């Protein structure tokens, strides 16, 4: 008895990529994190969306 | 991302209106100036009389 995922994983888009993408045409995923990462040095990321 | 172009596609349908009006006021003023320039003798024909 495998238990597989139910459900189709979302993948929602963030405020700040509405702008890169229209000044841009490009998304980063998780603007969000890379700010802060990169304003607490930290080098690793626990996910990559 | 949509609701962008939700909005935009408002604000250009206000602005082609907006500016339409303004067109048309100052079309009339146009017109009205257009029907003095013929009907307005040089000064030279109304002097003489």
């Amino acid at each position: 008895t495998v238990s597989a995922p139910a459900t189709y994983g979302n993948f929602v888009l963030s405020p700040e990529n509405a702008v890169t993408a229209i000044s841009y045409h490009s998304i980063l995923a998780d603007f969000n994190s890379y700010k802060a990462h990169l304003t607490s040095g930290q080098p690793h990321l626990p996910n990559d969306s | 991302l949509d609701k962008i172009l939700n909005v935009e596609a408002m604000h250009t349908v206000l602005r082609a209106l907006k500016n339409t009006a303004d067109a048309m006021e100052r079309g009339l003023i146009h017109s009205f100036l257009q029907t003095l320039l013929r009907k307005a003798p040089p000064y030279f024909v109304v002097q003489t009389l």
